[PDB]
RNA sequence: CGUGAGGGAAAGGUGAAAAGAACCCCGGGAGGGGAGUGAAAUAGAGCCUGAAACCGUGGGCUUACAAGCAGUCACGGCCCCGAGGGGUUGUGGCGUGCCUAUUGAAGCAUGAGCCGGCGACUCACGGUCGUGGGCGAGCUUAAGCCGUUGAGGCGGAGGC
RNA sequence: GUGGAGCCUGGGAGUGAGGGCGCGAGCGAUAACGUCCGCGUCCGAGCGCGGGAACAACCGAGACCGCCAGCUAAGGCCCCC
RNA sequence: GGAUGACCCCAGGCGGUAGGGGAGCGUUCCCGAUGCCGAUGAAGGCCGACCCGCGAGGGCGGCUGGAGGUAAGGGAAGUGC
């Protein structure tokens, strides 16, 4: 009501008119008025504990691992950013789209070749987290994306 | 078969007119033509425009005898509403409501 | 005085039983004898312009 | 020939061929069930006192239902008590084989 | 985000307005006036289902009576001869037999006068 | 089971004599005939009672010094507009009234009761002009 | 609107495409009835959807001897749908609106003409208890920095 | 004496205008539907139910729901009932 | 009892204002979702004497409407007159 941009002046006096008591027509109980208690900019960020967020992590690659989801990969032979080529290295390895897939690699031409297929999820080995991996149901990784995740969790 | 006409944001009350189509609902069309013809008020005037307009549709766009035609139904159903000021005394305006009426007339056969 | 009004609202019931003799009633009318328009009794015939037998008004 | 009966905390008059519901019985559909008697009328005139020792009641179970739903409502003025509950009482419905007598 | 009444007030009041069908004037058509009439009806119905029990135990007593005093007794002694034969048939069961078998409500007539 | 209801039944013409009777001892036995209580069907939503036929309605006894102290009353609806009559001269001006308005004060109000009141007819003299429903004396 | 400083509204939607209705009929016109367009015209410009209050026409049941917070329970009659049910109400029984404020209200105490929509216990930072987890004589980072473009990590100053 | 009894620790209240009746007192006039205390009770919050013609606190009695079953309470059994 | 809601059995309770506690329904938005439902008809509207729920409600069917809607399981509020 403070910050409408109507006047602050009664609109009409307080007794003796037979109408409703009312100050300036900025109230909330106005159409067109103020808004009691609504939404106001905010931030809704917080310090998970650092502990909490490192145990999440092995936990959640830990889950792909019962199931036989997770794949560990030397290096991707004819992957060298087409499309087609990670399609042909996907169906030798078993990944026919039929699941959704986080690939985890420091290899920018396998990132870029993977990126347009509607089943994978792309990411960097620093940008490992749960709630991607969570979402997807198969996991790949490169071996150097395993030891820095290795190192992460240590 | 049936034959209707209706006159539509007439500048008439309801209220008025209902007086005159309730006079010729359920006559015969040689009837209610003298009916209102005779009929001192306003709303005549337009009840037997509506009466007329009916009464050639049926024979023209709907093949029926001018000799068997009588008033089957008949009402009057409100319009739109002109509100217009009424100044009255110590600065105090009023509301008048210039009422607006539509007048339907369906004809059939005996 | 002192400004009487209406205490309640009249219900629709009570507003339509007051008008229970607002109908209108037909005008009479009778043939005219020699055109045999109707018109109203004791009244010059405004389509021929006869009254008791013999003309009254050019038309 | 026709039979009052106790079943359900309540007593009925009963005749062959008769269909009548009664409170729930634990009884399975189709079985038959066996009522008490408390007086025979018709070709002769017998009066339990209160249970006539001979007579019994054959009567088939056709099943179970639940009856048409009751609105249970509850107001009390310028306190702003309110309560609404459906219930629907179950019964099961016999069919009455023959009178024993 | 912002949640506006949209449907939700509507639907409630066609829910009310249509458990009031029947009502006199403004309490079928007004939301308010509707509301109030269930309040008592509710209340009415709970009430007139426990004196229905006591409704038609008045009437089949009275009935009783009748039938008694066409065999030169009264409603009273009746009830009396009839717990002391150690007769149980209830009082519905009794106004059946004096209206649609008098000839077993006359033998239970003479169990009860002879009992006492 | 549901409680057995009667279809309706032609009515019964019952015939009294008032001759030396109390008046309001009277008046409860015909108020529970013109009920029709006597009747193991009775049912208290319809008019099911007798037609009672009184005659010698001027011979009705009364106790105490009634006679000259029981008063009667109407009210007009205009000031000062009570007017009392002593139970002897309703005697000798209507004597029909007198058990009426005893026995019609021994009926529910309502409808239904205004009814059962209709059924009630009151002669002053031994004669009664329904010989055609040809009326059952009954000793009271 | 106010002399003035100043106050300060309401008002969005045809259709995929105007193909926005030639012509005829009634009518002074408005408006309508046909014709024509369109998948659709109660999509016809007073144009998507089209609730309620409110007004009206037609039909079913009911009502001019009757005492009423308007209902409810019971039975009966009539009409409708097809073992049952729905609509209506003749008679009988029972029955002191809602909210607020009060020791106490049907109250002749307050508020409300009716309907639709707007309308009142929140957030930030501290504190105190409880609770779901993490770690445990320890627990935990802040600002920033690097990295991402809804990816996270580092940072021990400081706090308990 | 095992009870929606008691005690301890902590979180959350609301209330801090009461009223009628009975008994014991003061004030008052051994007046008040008066006022002020004590002991109990009910209404408050049981304006839910039966009786008392009608009627918060008098008599009966503490309403989870259903039944066209039965026994009772206060109060009643000439008709309204 | 069975093995911590698997359902059965036994015992006692279940009027209620201020107020304390518990369990649910519905509204808007987010993840689920490059998914699923939809011109063989979405949302909304008008009906229902049908089904499920103690209830707030939820389904199902007919008509109207003409292009959107959105699950189980969770999250966040401008959340019910
Ligand atoms: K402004
Ligand atoms: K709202
Ligand atoms: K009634
Ligand atoms: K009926
Ligand atoms: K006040
Ligand atoms: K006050
Ligand atoms: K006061
Ligand atoms: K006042
Ligand atoms: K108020
Ligand atoms: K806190
Ligand atoms: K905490
Ligand atoms: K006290
Ligand atoms: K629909
Ligand atoms: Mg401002
Ligand atoms: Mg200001
Ligand atoms: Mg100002
Ligand atoms: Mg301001
Ligand atoms: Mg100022
Ligand atoms: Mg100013
Ligand atoms: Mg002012
Ligand atoms: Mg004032
Ligand atoms: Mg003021
Ligand atoms: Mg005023
Ligand atoms: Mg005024
Ligand atoms: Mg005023
Ligand atoms: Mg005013
Ligand atoms: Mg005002
Ligand atoms: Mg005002
Ligand atoms: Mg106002
Ligand atoms: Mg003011
Ligand atoms: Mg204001
Ligand atoms: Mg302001
Ligand atoms: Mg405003
Ligand atoms: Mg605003
Ligand atoms: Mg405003
Ligand atoms: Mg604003
Ligand atoms: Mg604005
Ligand atoms: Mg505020
Ligand atoms: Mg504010
Ligand atoms: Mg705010
Ligand atoms: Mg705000
Ligand atoms: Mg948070
Ligand atoms: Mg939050
Ligand atoms: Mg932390
Ligand atoms: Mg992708
Ligand atoms: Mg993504
Ligand atoms: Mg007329
Ligand atoms: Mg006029
Ligand atoms: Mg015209
Ligand atoms: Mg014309
Ligand atoms: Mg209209
Ligand atoms: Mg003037
Ligand atoms: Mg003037
Ligand atoms: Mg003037
Ligand atoms: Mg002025
Ligand atoms: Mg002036
Ligand atoms: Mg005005
Ligand atoms: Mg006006
Ligand atoms: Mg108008
Ligand atoms: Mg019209
Ligand atoms: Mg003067
Ligand atoms: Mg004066
Ligand atoms: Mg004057
Ligand atoms: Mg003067
Ligand atoms: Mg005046
Ligand atoms: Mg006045
Ligand atoms: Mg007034
Ligand atoms: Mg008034
Ligand atoms: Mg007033
Ligand atoms: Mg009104
Ligand atoms: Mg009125
Ligand atoms: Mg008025
Ligand atoms: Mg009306
Ligand atoms: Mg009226
Ligand atoms: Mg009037
Ligand atoms: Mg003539
Ligand atoms: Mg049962
Ligand atoms: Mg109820
Ligand atoms: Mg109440
Ligand atoms: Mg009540
Ligand atoms: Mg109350
Ligand atoms: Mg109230
Ligand atoms: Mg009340
Ligand atoms: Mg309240
Ligand atoms: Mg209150
Ligand atoms: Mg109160
Ligand atoms: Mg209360
Ligand atoms: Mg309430
Ligand atoms: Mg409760
Ligand atoms: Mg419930
Ligand atoms: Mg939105
Ligand atoms: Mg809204
Ligand atoms: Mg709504
Ligand atoms: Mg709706
Ligand atoms: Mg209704
Ligand atoms: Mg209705
Ligand atoms: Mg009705
Ligand atoms: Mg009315
Ligand atoms: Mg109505
Ligand atoms: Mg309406
Ligand atoms: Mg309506
Ligand atoms: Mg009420
Ligand atoms: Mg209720
Ligand atoms: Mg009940
Ligand atoms: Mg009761
Ligand atoms: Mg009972
Ligand atoms: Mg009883
Ligand atoms: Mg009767
Ligand atoms: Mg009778
Ligand atoms: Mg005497
Ligand atoms: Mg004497
Ligand atoms: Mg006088
Ligand atoms: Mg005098
Ligand atoms: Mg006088
Ligand atoms: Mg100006
Ligand atoms: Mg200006
Ligand atoms: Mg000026
Ligand atoms: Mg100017
Ligand atoms: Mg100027
Ligand atoms: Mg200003
Ligand atoms: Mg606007
Ligand atoms: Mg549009
Ligand atoms: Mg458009
Ligand atoms: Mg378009
Ligand atoms: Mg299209
Ligand atoms: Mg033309
Ligand atoms: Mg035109
Ligand atoms: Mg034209
Ligand atoms: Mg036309
Ligand atoms: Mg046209
Ligand atoms: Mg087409
Ligand atoms: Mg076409
Ligand atoms: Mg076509
Ligand atoms: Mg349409
Ligand atoms: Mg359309
Ligand atoms: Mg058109
Ligand atoms: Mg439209
Ligand atoms: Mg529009
Ligand atoms: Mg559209
Ligand atoms: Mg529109
Ligand atoms: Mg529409
Ligand atoms: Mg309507
Ligand atoms: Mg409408
Ligand atoms: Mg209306
Ligand atoms: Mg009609
Ligand atoms: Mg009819
Ligand atoms: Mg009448
Ligand atoms: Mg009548
Ligand atoms: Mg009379
Ligand atoms: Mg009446
Ligand atoms: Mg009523
Ligand atoms: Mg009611
Ligand atoms: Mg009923
Ligand atoms: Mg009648
Ligand atoms: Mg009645
Ligand atoms: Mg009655
Ligand atoms: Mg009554
Ligand atoms: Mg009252
Ligand atoms: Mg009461
Ligand atoms: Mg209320
Ligand atoms: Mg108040
Ligand atoms: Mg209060
Ligand atoms: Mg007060
Ligand atoms: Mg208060
Ligand atoms: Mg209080
Ligand atoms: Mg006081
Ligand atoms: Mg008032
Ligand atoms: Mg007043
Ligand atoms: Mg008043
Ligand atoms: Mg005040
Ligand atoms: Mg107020
Ligand atoms: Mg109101
Ligand atoms: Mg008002
Ligand atoms: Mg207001
Ligand atoms: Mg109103
Ligand atoms: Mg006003
Ligand atoms: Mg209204
Ligand atoms: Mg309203
Ligand atoms: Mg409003
Ligand atoms: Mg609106
Ligand atoms: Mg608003
Ligand atoms: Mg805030
Ligand atoms: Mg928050
Ligand atoms: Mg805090
Ligand atoms: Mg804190
Ligand atoms: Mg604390
Ligand atoms: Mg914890
Ligand atoms: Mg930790
Ligand atoms: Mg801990
Ligand atoms: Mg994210
Ligand atoms: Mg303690
Ligand atoms: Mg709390
Ligand atoms: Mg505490
Ligand atoms: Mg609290
Ligand atoms: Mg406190
Ligand atoms: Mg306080
Ligand atoms: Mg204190
Ligand atoms: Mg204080
Ligand atoms: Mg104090
Ligand atoms: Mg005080
Ligand atoms: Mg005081
Ligand atoms: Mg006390
Ligand atoms: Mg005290
Ligand atoms: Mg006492
Ligand atoms: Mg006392
Ligand atoms: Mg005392
Ligand atoms: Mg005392
Ligand atoms: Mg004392
Ligand atoms: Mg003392
Ligand atoms: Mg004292
Ligand atoms: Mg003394
Ligand atoms: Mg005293
Ligand atoms: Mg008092
Ligand atoms: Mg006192
Ligand atoms: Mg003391
Ligand atoms: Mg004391
Ligand atoms: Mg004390
Ligand atoms: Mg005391
Ligand atoms: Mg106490
Ligand atoms: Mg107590
Ligand atoms: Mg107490
Ligand atoms: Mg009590
Ligand atoms: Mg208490
Ligand atoms: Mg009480
Ligand atoms: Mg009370
Ligand atoms: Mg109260
Ligand atoms: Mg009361
Ligand atoms: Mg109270
Ligand atoms: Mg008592
Ligand atoms: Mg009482
Ligand atoms: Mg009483
Ligand atoms: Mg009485
Ligand atoms: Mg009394
Ligand atoms: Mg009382
Ligand atoms: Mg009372
Ligand atoms: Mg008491
Ligand atoms: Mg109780
Ligand atoms: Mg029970
Ligand atoms: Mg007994
Ligand atoms: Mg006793
Ligand atoms: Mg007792
Ligand atoms: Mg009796
Ligand atoms: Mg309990
Ligand atoms: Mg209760
Ligand atoms: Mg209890
Ligand atoms: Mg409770
Ligand atoms: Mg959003
Ligand atoms: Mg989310
Ligand atoms: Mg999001
Ligand atoms: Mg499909
Ligand atoms: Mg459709
Ligand atoms: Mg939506
Ligand atoms: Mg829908
Ligand atoms: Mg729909
Ligand atoms: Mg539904
Ligand atoms: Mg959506
Ligand atoms: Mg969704
Ligand atoms: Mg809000
Ligand atoms: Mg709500
Ligand atoms: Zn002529």
């Amino acid at each position: 009501r403070g910050e409408v941009a109507y006047s602050g002046r009664k609109i009409w006096p307080q007794k003796h008119t037979g109408r409703a008591r009312h100050g300036d027509i900025g109230a909330p109980i106005f159409v067109g008025g103020g808004v009691v208690f609504g939404p106001k900019p905010r931030d809704y960020s917080y310090t998970l504990p650092k502990k909490v967020r490192k145990k999440g992590l092995a936990m959640a690659v830990a889950d792909r691992a019962r199931e036989g989801k997770l794949l560990l990969v030397e290096a991707f032979a004819g992957v060298n950013g087409k499309t087609k080529e990670f399609l042909a290295w996907a169906k030798e390895a078993g990944l026919d789209g039929s699941e959704s897939v986080l690939l985890v690699t420091g290899n920018e031409l396998v990132r870029r070749a993977a990126r347009n297929l509607p089943w994978v999820v792309t990411l960097a080995p620093e940008g490992l987290n749960v709630y991607d991996i969570v979402r997807t149901e198969r996991l790949v990784m490169d071996l150097d994306a395993w030891e820095v995740f290795q190192n992460r969790i240590g | 078969m049936e034959a209707k006409a209706i006159a539509r944001y007439v500048r008439i009350s309801p209220r008025k007119v209902r007086l005159v189509v309730d006079l010729i609902r359920g006559k015969s069309l040689e009837e209610a033509r003298n009916i209102l013809r005779y009929t001192n008020k306003r709303g005549a005037y337009f009840v037997a425009k509506v009466l007329e307009s009916a009464a050639a549709n049926a024979v023209n766009n709907h093949d029926m005898l001018e000799d068997r035609l009588y008033v089957k139904a008949a009402y009057v159903d409100e319009g739109p509403a002109l509100k217009r000021v009424l100044p009255r005394a110590r600065g105090r305006a009023d509301i008048i409501k210039k009422r607006t009426s539509h007048i339907t007339v369906i004809l059939g056969e005996k | 005085a002192k400004h009487p009004v209406p205490k309640k609202k009249t219900s629709k019931a009570r507003r339509d039983a007051r008008r229970s003799h607002h109908a209108l009633t037909p005008p009479t009318l009778v043939p005219c004898p020699e055109c045999k328009a109707m018109k109203p009794p004791h009244t010059v015939c405004p389509e021929c312009g006869y009254y008791a037998g013999r003309k009254v008004l050019e038309v | 020939m026709f039979a009052i009966v106790k079943t359900g905390g309540k007593q009925y008059r009963v005749e062959p061929g008769l269909k009548l519901r009664v409170e729930k019985l634990d009884a399975e559909p189709g079985a038959t069930v066996e009522l008490p008697v408390l007086l025979l009328g018709g070709e002769k005139t017998v009066v339990g006192t209160p249970v006539v020792e001979g007579a019994s009641v054959v009567a088939e179970v056709l099943g179970h239902g639940r009856g048409k739903k009751i609105l249970v409502s509850k107001f009390k003025a310028k306190v702003q008590y309110r309560r609404k509950k459906g219930h629907r009482q179950p019964y099961t419905e016999l069919l009455i084989k023959e009178i024993r007598g | 985000p912002r949640a506006k009444t949209g449907v939700v007030r509507r639907r409630k009041h066609k829910k009310i307005l249509k458990l009031a069908k029947g009502y006199w004037g403004l309490r079928s058509k007004s939301f308010r006036k509707a509301r109030e009439t269930l309040f008592a009806a509710g209340n009415y119905a709970y009430a007139h289902r426990k004196r229905r029990k006591r409704d038609f135990r008045r009437l089949w007593i009275v009935r009783i009576n009748a039938a008694c005093r066409q065999h030169g007794l009264n409603y009273s002694t009746f009830i009396h001869g009839l717990k002391k034969a150690g007769i149980e048939v209830d009082r519905k069961n009794l106004a059946d037999l004096a209206v649609r078998e008098p000839q077993v409500f006359a033998e239970l007539v003479e169990r009860a006068k002879a009992a006492q | 089971m549901k409680t057995y209801v009667p279809k309706q039944v032609e009515p019964r013409w019952v015939l009294i004599d008032a001759e030396g009777k109390t008046l309001g001892r009277l008046a409860t036995k015909i108020a529970t005939l013109l009920r029709g209580k006597h009747r193991p069907d009775w049912t208290p939503n319809v008019a099911m009672g007798d037609f009672v036929v009184v005659v010698n309605a001027d011979k009705i006894r009364v106790t105490g010094k009634k006679l000259e102290q029981k008063i009667y009353t109407r009210y007009s609806g205009y000031p000062g507009g009570l007017k009392k009559i002593p139970l002897e001269k309703m005697l000798a001006t209507h004597p029909e009234r007198v058990l009426e308005h005893a026995v019609k004060g021994m009926l529910p109000k309502g409808p239904l009761g205004r009814r059962l009141f209709k059924r009630l007819k009151v002669y002053a003299g031994p004669d009664h002009p329904h010989q055609a429903q040809r009326p059952e004396k009954l000793e009271v």
